[PDB]
């Protein structure tokens, strides 16, 4: 599953079946590490009007 | 920057207008923007397609053109409806609506044409340059508790006077700017002074 | 800043009345350098209150205010046809 | 069922009976107004495109489009901070009140700001606070809460010691219970009533002000003016983020997947269907914002001019300013609106009169100077109509016009020569 943005330590907990999850607006909000099974977080890259 | 209000108004539909007539130049996925070099270059069961294509996009922005137009021509009439009702109230009578006609107690006002537009200026009277009095609710006399008929109760450090309250012009307290009701006993803060009576020079 | 990140302009503690308005409060202006700060909502005052204490006018002014409003604006009207077909 | 409209009533009317109320209530409405909106923006191209660069160079395909969108809602961004400002900084500068704060009975520390609390907001705003990504931004207003309890406070205090006068000129102090007389004999009801009955009035007032807090502690639905506004928006923008998951007839709704998937010459008409597709949910999502801000203006506009009459000032509006006589105001500052608590007078236990519209008196008709004839079954007073207050008829509360042959319904009574 694609994405893009920075990738932080969640303080979320998964169940054990669970490999990422989703918002309010089923975007996707954060990811399991496949190899370490920590969960990370995906915040959007920042931008905005200058 | 005095008139940019009606000005704002002009540049606003100066834009749309602007922006609906470059937006012509968009081919919105047509080969060409122009319909006469389509319609000349690619053979006609084609030139439909980008025909119709662009068809698509103009009418498309000229419903955003109007759509907009009648949202900004509802602003323009809650504005009208303004001027309208703030003339009536404000150029052929007296408001007695507090920041309506301008700031301050309104007397008058005298309107002004200007494009697509109307100027009105608030004839207006300000308080100034007032003064520290001190004040009673009524005055003791006898017994009776003298209230104010129309201004307030104010003294000046020696004598207590009754004034209009927007504009100090002090008045000997007498019977005829007071009245009575109840007596001393009821009201709170109420002072003694001698309240003059018009009739006891004569008898 | 909460608005975002102000880049050019120095901060300074003095609060002033808003000129160019950034947002979250912050102002900016132009003074031999542009600042920015907290905007001033108006003037500090304090009303003589007393429980026997009246102010009364003494003297009055008269002004004058303009106020302008739009009544109207350009009838513009463009027929569809001609518009996209020319 | 079929809905009753109001209680059956039927009022007791006779060509020489008035009622007049011998003993008035105050009390205290509430009254929600939306100010404001959430400055919510979005930029065309990235929430169309993303970071698909074939996307985002077709897209100009659409000429100025995008230019229009973003100009709307920069637009309407401006003119949340222009309704902010209109309808609370109606001030010149900020007053307080003072350390000492006797007014004579009346307790105003539920709307004064509270001193204890690092917000500084009044026990009431305390209630009106705590009830209440891809392309899309949200901008935060130039006033912030803490600058709108400021402004708030100054009105307060401007309201509490001047009356109405920091409204119209410079702020002159006047007591409190001096401004309440004015502010009675603006309703037809003379100050001496509220002289004599001073210690009624700020215990009406005192407990009329106390129950707002406890109402809208109870009440849910007390604020839903303004949080229905807040829903409406959030609505409109989750409404425009799912929107992108529609496909609109492409075979992906992601950019990323038919570039990759479908080889360019064809995934270029997939990308213009999709950008058609978005463009369009873009398109509707601003017209509505648009007819949203129009509500929000005219709400805004309303707030505006009702609090320059209602607060820095006293309305002669019925039902303007609250029901019943309006004497006061005061506003609170919530959470993108604003709540005018509104203070007024309500006639009540009123009497049966018999009356008069004129004394006839040694053949000449006599009118009331400014209340009316009453008869208590005995004797004839004159009496002011908003309050029970019986005088004896003189010379000095009548007047004399025309002659007893002339009015209809006059009665024979002696008119007193002091
Ligand atoms: C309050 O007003 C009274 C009346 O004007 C002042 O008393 C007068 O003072 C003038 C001198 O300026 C005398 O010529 C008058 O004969 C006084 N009139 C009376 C009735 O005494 C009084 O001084 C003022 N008090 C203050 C503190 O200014
Ligand atoms: C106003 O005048 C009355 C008298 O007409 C004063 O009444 C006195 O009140 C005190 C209590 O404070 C009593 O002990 C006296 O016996 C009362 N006098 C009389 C003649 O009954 C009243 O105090 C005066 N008020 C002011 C503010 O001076
Ligand atoms: C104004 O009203 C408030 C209540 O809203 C009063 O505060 C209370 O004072 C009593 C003591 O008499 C305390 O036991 C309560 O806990 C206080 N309540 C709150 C919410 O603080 C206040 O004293 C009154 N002030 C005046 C001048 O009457
Ligand atoms: C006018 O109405 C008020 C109530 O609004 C009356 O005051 C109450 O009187 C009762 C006794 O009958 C007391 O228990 C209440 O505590 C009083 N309430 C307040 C706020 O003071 C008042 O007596 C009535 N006056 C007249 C002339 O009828
Ligand atoms: C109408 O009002 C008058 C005046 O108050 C009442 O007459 C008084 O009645 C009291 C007894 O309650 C007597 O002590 C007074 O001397 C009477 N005054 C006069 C001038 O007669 C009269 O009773 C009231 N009428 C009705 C129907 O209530
Ligand atoms: C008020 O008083 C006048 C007298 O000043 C009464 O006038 C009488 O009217 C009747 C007709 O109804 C005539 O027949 C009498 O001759 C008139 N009297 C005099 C002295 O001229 C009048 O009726 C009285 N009105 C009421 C309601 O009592
Ligand atoms: C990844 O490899 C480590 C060995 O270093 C192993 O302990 C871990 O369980 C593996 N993770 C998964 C998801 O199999
Ligand atoms: C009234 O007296 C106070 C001092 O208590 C002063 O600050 C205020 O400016 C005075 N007002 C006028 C109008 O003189
Ligand atoms: C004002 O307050 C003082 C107490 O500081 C009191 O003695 C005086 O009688 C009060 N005056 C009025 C009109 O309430
Ligand atoms: C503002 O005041 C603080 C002390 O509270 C000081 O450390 C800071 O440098 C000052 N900033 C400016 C721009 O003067
Ligand atoms: C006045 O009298 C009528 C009877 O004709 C009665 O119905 C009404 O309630 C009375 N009104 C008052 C205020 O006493
Ligand atoms: C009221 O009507 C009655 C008839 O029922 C009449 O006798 C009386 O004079 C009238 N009173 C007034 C003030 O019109």
């Amino acid at each position: 599953l694609t994405g893009t943005g920075v990738l932080t330590e969640s303080n979320k907990k998964f169940l054990p079946f669970q490999q990422f999850g989703r918002d309010i607006a089923d975007t996707t909000d954060a990811v399991r590490d496949p190899q370490t099974l920590e969960i990370l977080d995906i915040t959007p890259c920042s931008f905005g009007g200058v | 920057s005095a008139l940019g209000k009606l000005q704002d108004v002009v540049n606003q539909n100066a834009q749309a207008l602007n922006t609906l007539v470059k937006q012509l130049s968009s081919n919105f996925g047509a080969i060409s923007s122009v319909l006469n070099d389509i319609l000349s270059r690619l053979d006609p069961p084609e030139a439909e397609v980008q025909i119709d294509r662009l068809i698509t996009g103009r009418l498309q922005s000229l419903q955003t053109y109007v759509t907009q137009q009648l949202i900004r021509a509802a602003e323009i009439r809650a504005s009208a409806n303004l001027a309208a009702t703030k003339m009536s109230e404000c150029v052929l009578g007296q408001s007695k609506r507090v920041d309506f006609c301008g700031k301050g107690y309104h007397l008058m006002s005298f309107p002004q044409s200007a494009p697509h537009g109307v100027v009105f200026l608030h004839v207006t009277y300000v308080p100034a340059q007032e003064k520290n009095f001190t004040t009673a609710p009524a005055i003791c006399h006898d017994g009776k508790a003298h209230f104010p008929r129309e201004g307030v109760f104010v003294s000046n450090g020696t004598h207590w006077f009754v004034t209009q309250r927007n504009f100090y012009e002090p008045q000997i307290i007498t019977t005829d700017n007071t009245f009575v009701s109840g007596n001393c006993d009821v009201v709170i803060g109420i002072v003694n002074n001698t309240v003059y009576d018009p009739l006891q020079p004569e008898l | 800043t909460r608005a975002g990140c102000l880049i050019g302009a120095e901060h300074v503690n003095n609060s002033y009345e808003c000129d160019i308005p950034i947002g979250a409060g912050i102002c900016a202006s132009y003074q031999q350098s542009i600042i920015a700060y907290t905007m001033s909502l108006g003037a500090e005052n304090s009303v003589a209150y007393s429980n026997n204490s009246i102010a009364i006018p003494t003297n009055f002014t008269i002004s004058v205010t303009t106020e302008i409003l739009p009544v109207s604006m350009t009838k513009t009207s463009v027929d569809c046809t001609m518009y996209i077909c020319g | 069922y079929t809905m009753s409209l109001g209680a059956e009533n039927s009022v007791a009317y006779s060509n020489n009976s008035i009622a007049i109320p011998t003993n008035f209530t105050i009390s205290v409405t509430t009254e929600i107004l939306p100010v404001s909106m959430t400055k919510t923006s979005v930029d065309c191209t990235m929430y169309i495109c993303g970071d698909s660069t074939e996307c985002s160079n077709l897209l100009l395909q659409y000429g100025s489009f995008c230019t229009q969108l973003n100009r709307a809602l920069t637009g309407i961004a401006v003119e949340q901070d222009k309704n902010t400002q209109e309808v609370f900084a109606q001030v010149k500068q900020i007053y307080k009140t003072p350390p000492i704060k006797d007014f004579g009975g009346f307790n105003f520390s539920q709307i004064l700001p509270d001193p204890s609390k690092p917000s500084k907001r009044s026990p009431i705003e305390d209630l009106l606070f705590n009830k209440v990504f891809n392309g899309l931004t949200v901008l935060p207003p130039l006033l912030t809460d803490e600058m709108i309890a400021q402004y708030t406070s100054a009105l307060l205090a401007g309201t509490i010691t001047s009356g109405w006068t920091f409204g119209a000129g410079p702020a002159l102090q006047i007591p409190f219970p001096m401004q309440m007389a004015y502010r009675f004999n603006g309703i037809g009801v003379t100050q001496n009533v509220l002289y004599e009955n001073q210690k009624l009035i700020a215990n009406q007032f005192n407990s009329a002000i106390g129950k707002i807090q406890d109402s809208l502690s109870s009440t849910p639905s007390a604020l839903g003016k303004l949080q229905d506004v807040v829903n409406q928006n959030a609505q409109a923008l989750n409404t425009l983020v799912k929107q992108l998951s529609s496909n609109f007839g492409a075979i992906s709704s992601v950019l990323n997947d038919i570039l990759s998937r479908l080889d360019p010459p064809e995934a270029e008409v997939q990308i213009d269907r999709l950008i058609t597709g978005r463009l369009q949910s873009l398109q509707t999502y601003v017209t509505q914002q648009l007819i949203r801000a129009a509500e929000i203006r005219a709400s805004a506009n309303l707030a505006a001019t009702k609090m320059s009459e209602c607060v820095l000032g006293q309305s002669k509006r019925v039902d303007f300013c609250g029901k019943g006589y309006h004497l006061m105001s005061f506003p609170q500052s919530a959470p993108h609106g604003v709540v005018f608590l509104h203070v007024t007078y309500v006639p009540a236990q009123e009497k049966n009169f018999t009356t008069a519209p004129a004394i006839c008196h040694d053949g000449k008709a006599h009118f009331p100077r400014e209340g009316v004839f009453v008869s208590n079954g005995t004797h004839w007073f004159v009496t002011q109509r908003n309050f029970y207050e019986p005088q004896i008829i003189t010379t000095d509360n009548t007047f004399v016009s025309g002659n007893c042959d002339v009015v209809i319904g006059i009665v024979n009574n002696t008119v007193y020569d002091p």
